[PDB]
């Protein structure tokens, strides 16, 4: 759900009010009239954060994007603070489709192993980077380049795939998940990391997209897909 | 029909009519197969209500 | 209790066999899974005389001497009377001996099976007040769900047995994987064996080879 | 009930064997599936004396002493009389003993089998009012559907058994897969064994080794 | 004690099968592990008449003469009375004999099973003060947890048995590894065999073939 | 090239807008013949993409017919049962319909040498 | 319309109404071609009955 | 519902009831599609009229 769809200013539901199709089309399911205004905007975080299409930094600290007014936004920052802002872009790497030389046999996928290089992301901010007497504890031990990405797996030539969203881990501290003395995510601090992502699905053809639509950086060094072969029992999507 | 209520008096003139509920059988969604049985059932319910009225 | 819905059971079977979750029976995978789940429910119903299938009912409709009981697996006993007066059992006779006597209205003494879902009782009742006085000890068929939001008329603690059977059939059909089918079948057979050995229709203290028929 | 259609059963078999459901028997796989479903229906009918096949009927037509019962699997008993007077069972004799006596009109005493679908009764009835007094205890054939919208004259709770048998035969014919055929055959045999063990034509209390033949 | 939580058991099963521990049932492997843990808990409950499942309770609610016990695996004995006066055990009768007598209010003498989770007692109590004097010796169903922070109502010294069974089913479903499933099943079966051989509801000194039924 | 549909701005001379809207600009459908034993009397499956019009129990809601055309990449499994020492495929068309075959695969089993001839 | 019956009394008011029959025009069979004419006819039958009521 | 009309006498009991119009949602003159929106709209109009009656 990367779209913000409004009908005369009323927000529509991604699956109840419209349908996101595979051909660059939006299909309206509800009742509407002629002459109404349908606006489709890019909202990578869904209907919950419509301002998620751009990122704002205040003193090298990522902030929640405020609602722009007439192409302009305001911040409640202290005078003299350095502000960096820009527009997010969509980054996608697509693997070749794997069919095991068979167009009819099912392949049940079990796991995807992703080998990531994090040497560009293992750097942290130091106390000498403090500007205008900001909160030093918010900046220190903070990763200069955050590392995180999304993994989508699609089957049977269809684009309605299963997505694992944050595979590097949370960017904040969670109970029973975070570790002491290591900044979150703690999988980023390892210069070379191997992620085992369980992707359970059945199809004659499977394909992976490693994507991102935020200020986060990834560097895939390799991948491997584990699968088992079943019978030729494919019938269709409907 | 089976009565399971309180004991009625002797020779109670019990009357049963038909009253088709005003409700939809099923909502068709995106990608749903066109069901001839569903169409016939909806038309039959409409006919039943009209005959009752 | 009975709180598991048809869509949830289909989703459970799909995750157990290795497929993605579904939201409706709009695609072929969920359609085949729904058919397989209905077949598994029927098979589990045929597997045993379950307590949630055994009941005492009255006849749905009556022809002169034939009472129609609808769709039931089998008829065990027939009784006449009321709860405030007691129930007297009718004697079962085969069709040839049943047809050897005159069929006349009265109070039922013998009964037999006629075609599918019908019991012929002689003498037969002619009024509704007499027809409603006959109790049929039957084993019901499992009610099959039809849509996503249908609640399965089966206790929640046999849903795993139904899931094992449906997963065996889905491994046969959708995957064509004999090893997975055999593994799920082994799970189902072990579960069914334990359930049938532990849940019987009588108590251990009441399980006896002596039944007091009568002294005539 | 009997609400399953021939096209629905064919589509179920096609989905189970891995083919797309059809709307008519227009392609070779649909035609083969229809023929296989008819064969499986006949096979299931031959598998057991089902309650939906056992019935008591009268003869379709009469030649002088030969009553034609059409196409029935077997004839179990023959009776003479009416419901208001009772039915007396006729004694079966072999063809040579039957032919040893004079064939004259009268009230039936013995009967035998003549060729296919025919029962010879001696003495034989000559009028329709006497012909309609003869009851034949036969096992019917399964009615085979002919077109897509034909309703199968079989209760819906045996449709899955018919599907298992049809899937076995379709794995033999279409898929040419012995392992899948064996899996479907195992399913069919297990369910058929349970059905034959549980659904019999007499009750457990009526199952006895003693039958009363009256003091001739 | 009973201090193990559903999220901890799911994390243990995931770590044993080779998956990373989770903090919530948000992804597919955690959801499948939770469902497998519930199924394994039900399986362990059905594997034996555990001491943490055997108990004496009163009926949840009463219809005129039928007491509803909710969802229990089996009903062993029924008793009438109080602890300050003693309990007298009722005699079990089958449904046909139970229905042969008049159903009137009074003090319970016989009982039978009706449908699912119900006991019919004759004579039956009509007031709550009389209803609360009936003790049912039942085997409870295992309480299945619903969310992450739910505490499993099972002692922590059977969590390893539950984990072995859940790991067997998870090797069947997730890993598709027959050898791993067999190893986990061997562990589970050996553990359960020792537990059932060592944990019985009577002592060795009390294990006797003689029971005193008093000189009727 | 065939997943494109007509929009309401393509209406000309006040025509029936509903007949034009959600109509595929480029229809996609073809015929598949399988030819055996070097003989030209092959077996043909005529419309493999499906019907170009709505059929009960075959068409889907909110998707224009054929609904197999609306998928950008589609795999069709056509069952072709026949016996022959040599088999061949013809993907053909004789209408205003367009196709783009990206690949194909044939599944077959071997049987032992019992061919006699056409007559 | 035409009339063929008994002679009516003096300037009797005859007032003709419309009464759409409560019946299905076609029972849609399985796998049948969709008929826009049949769809419109059924909807028009319902609308006519509603308008008369 | 706003009221912009003439002057209303004091304490006037205004009653509002629902009355579904007797009209077609849209005529089906096409054979390449059938929208679940149209299907549900026709069924809902029928049900609404039935409930109001």
């Amino acid at each position: 759900n990367d779209l913000y769809v409004t009908l005369d200013g009323t927000l529509l539901t991604p699956n109840v009010d419209y349908i996101k199709e595979e051909t660059g089309y939006i299909y309206l399911l509800s009742t509407f009239s002629t002459g109404q205004t349908l606006k489709i905007a890019s909202s990578p975080e869904g209907n919950t954060t419509p301002n998620s299409w751009y990122t704002v930094y205040v003193n090298n600290i990522r902030q929640v994007s405020p609602t722009p007014s007439a192409g302009t936004f305001t911040l409640g920052a202290t005078n003299g603070d350095i502000i960096n802002w820009g527009v997010n872009y969509l980054t996608i790497y697509t693997t070749p489709q794997f069919l095991w030389n068979s167009l009819g046999n099912f392949k049940r996928t079990q796991h995807a192993y992703l080998f990531l290089d994090n040497r560009d992301g293992v750097g942290v901010y130091v106390a000498s980077d403090v500007n205008n007497g900001q909160d030093i504890n918010q900046l220190t031990e903070l990763y200069r380049v955050p590392i995180n990405f999304n993994l989508s797996v699609m089957y049977n030539n269809q684009l309605d795939g299963s997505t694992s969203y944050d595979v590097m881990g949370y960017d904040s501290m969670y109970w029973d998940e975070g570790v002491f003395d290591v900044s979150s995510p703690y999988d980023q601090y390892q210069p070379y990391q191997t992620l085992k992502i369980p992707i359970t699905g059945i199809g004659y053809a499977f394909q992976m997209l490693i994507w991102n639509h935020s200020d986060e950086y990834f560097k895939l060094g390799g991948y491997q897909i584990i699968a088992k072969q079943k019978g030729k029992r494919h019938i269709g999507r409907y | 029909l089976t009565y399971t209520g309180a004991a009625l008096p002797s020779n109670t003139p019990v009357e049963i009519r038909r009253k088709t509920p005003n409700s939809i059988i099923q909502l068709v969604t995106y990608g749903q197969k066109l069901s001839s049985n569903l169409w016939n059932s909806e038309i039959d319910r409409n006919i039943r209500w009209r005959e009752e009225v | 209790p009975k709180t598991t819905t048809f869509i949830q059971l289909v989703n459970k079977c799909l995750e157990n066999i290795g497929e993605r979750p579904v939201i409706s029976f709009n695609n072929s995978v969920a359609r085949k899974a729904a058919d397989t789940v209905r077949d598994a429910i029927t098979d589990v119903s045929y597997s045993y005389d379950w307590s949630w299938l055994t009941t005492s009912i009255i006849a749905n409709s009556w022809i002169n001497e034939r009472a129609d009981l609808g769709d039931v697996q089998s008829v065990k006993h027939v009784s006449y009377g009321s709860s405030s007066d007691g129930y007297r059992e009718l004697t079962f006779t085969d069709e040839r001996t049943f047809d050897a006597a005159k069929i006349y209205p009265g109070v039922g003494q013998v009964f037999t099976f006629n075609e599918y879902g019908g019991v012929r009782i002689n003498p037969y009742p002619e009024t509704v007040e007499e027809q409603v006085k006959y109790k049929f000890y039957v084993v019901k068929e499992a009610t099959l769900p039809s849509v996503e939001i249908d609640v399965i008329n089966i206790p929640d603690r046999f849903i795993q047995l139904i899931t094992y059977n449906a997963c065996t059939q889905l491994s046969i059909s959708h995957l064509d994987d004999a090893q997975a089918s055999q593994m799920w079948n082994s799970k189902y057979i072990d579960q069914l064996s334990r359930l049938r050995a532990r849940e019987r229709n009588t108590t251990q203290s009441g399980a006896n080879m002596f039944k007091f028929r009568g002294t005539r």
